[PDB]
């Protein structure tokens, strides 16, 4: 979730 | 004058070992003479004292193992700043930056961050009171990992700082500094990003020589701590030119540790993902786990930082700030957890890539 | 929960 929220995917 | 300094936090005092911090222009020669000063003066009152450490590079002073007996004398002693006794803290794209990491040993091998992480020899930490290497493996992964990292094309170097119960000095973390420091002149490279995700309590000593070192050109990221409290009682939290980094969940939620949590507060810069954070686990060369807290958010952010230093390495530290912040998901964070008084105080901000 | 591989985790998730 957190590779996500900041953006990378 | 001269003043004496000690941990507010009385469990976390390490009674019999100061360091003393001279005037700012104080060079090494002179820091030497004043230590064996010190000593004389102690051996001709019938104590007998230990010098550790001589510190030079960012703060000229030194190391003492004495009895506090001795200081009021050492207070009078010519150019010192301060002395401040010892104390515990604990632990809480990319490719032209070095990110270094103060932390726990670290499993270098793990295939998550095999070959881009380089162990220095660097090691000071206290005597106790796999497991050894959970806490830095992880953040070691979350900053460069191949398959969980933020900074995938980032290179890493370790200082171990912490032993393996997590727990370290103030004193080794400023040796840490100043060993980080030394390098640097000595084998200049690129832009560094350090990363202390760690805590102790608010340190005179540990804030300036952050300082000092983001003065120097140098970028500091840290955790807020875990200790649901104001990050501005904690170091290196408080030091006003790191980048302190505060936990948030996947709810956008502060995180809740056990009964505590994240810190927040004034000395808060912005959050990050830090509940349920996948990672390197030192258990296997193939291992993740889950961990959480402020020093994975701080990991995070170091390595967004290193991403975007890539891209811009001109970038001075406040231009770097504005960039984390211009980049970061505003008024998403639940304000009502905080504080009632800290919710203005408390940035609401959630750090976030570059698109 | 120690995932012994990426895909381990993967699955889990
Ligand atoms: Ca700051």
């Amino acid at each position: 979730w957190n590779l996500v929220r900041i953006g990378l995917l | 004058t001269a003043t004496f300094h000690r941990c507010a936090k009385d469990p976390w005092r390490l009674p019999g070992t100061y360091v003393v911090v001279l005037k700012e222009e104080t060079h090494l020669s002179q820091s030497e003479r004043t230590a064996r000063r010190l000593q004389a003066q102690a051996a001709r009152r019938g104590y007998l004292t230990k010098i550790l450490h001589v510190f030079h590079g960012l703060l000229p002073g030194f190391l003492v193992k004495m009895s506090g007996d001795l200081l009021e004398l050492a207070l009078k002693l010519p150019h010192v700043d301060y002395i401040e006794e010892d104390s515990s803290v604990f632990a809480q794209g990319g490719s032209l930056v070095e990110v270094y990491l103060l932390d726990t040993s670290i499993q270098s091998d793990h295939r998550e961050i095999e070959g881009r992480v380089m162990v220095t020899d660097f090691e000071n930490v206290p005597e106790e009171d796999s497991k050894c290497d959970s806490h830095g493996t992880h953040l070691a992964g979350v900053v460069s990992g191949r398959d969980a990292g933020v900074a995938k094309g980032a290179s890493m170097r370790s200082l171990r700082v912490l032993n393996c119960q997590g727990k370290g000095t103030v004193s080794g973390t400023l040796i840490g500094l100043e060993f980080i420091r030394k390098s640097q002149l000595v084998q200049p490279v690129g832009p560094l990003v350090v990363l202390l995700p760690l805590a102790g309590g608010y340190s005179r000593v540990l804030n300036a020589a952050c300082q000092r070192l983001a003065r120097a050109g140098v970028v500091l990221v840290t955790a807020a701590g875990n200790f649901r409290d104001d990050a501005c009682l904690y170091s290196p939290a408080s030091a006003p030119e790191v980048i302190t980094v505060g936990a948030t969940n996947a709810q956008d939620q502060p995180v809740t540790l056990g009964t505590l949590g994240t810190n927040f507060g004034r000395c808060v810069d912005l959050f990050a993902p830090g509940e349920d954070i996948i990672g390197a686990s030192s258990d296997c060369s193939t291992c993740f786990v889950s961990q959480s807290g402020t020093s994975q958010a701080a990991a995070h952010v170091a390595g967004i930082a290193a991403m975007m230093l890539s891209a811009e390495p001109e970038l001075t530290l406040a231009e770097l700030r504005q960039r984390l912040i211009h980049f970061s998901a505003k008024d998403v964070i639940n304000e009502a957890w905080f504080p009632e008084d800290q919710r203005v105080l408390t940035p609401n901000l959630v750090a976030a890539l570059p698109p | 929960t120690v995932f012994t591989s990426w895909e381990e985790y993967l699955d889990w998730v």
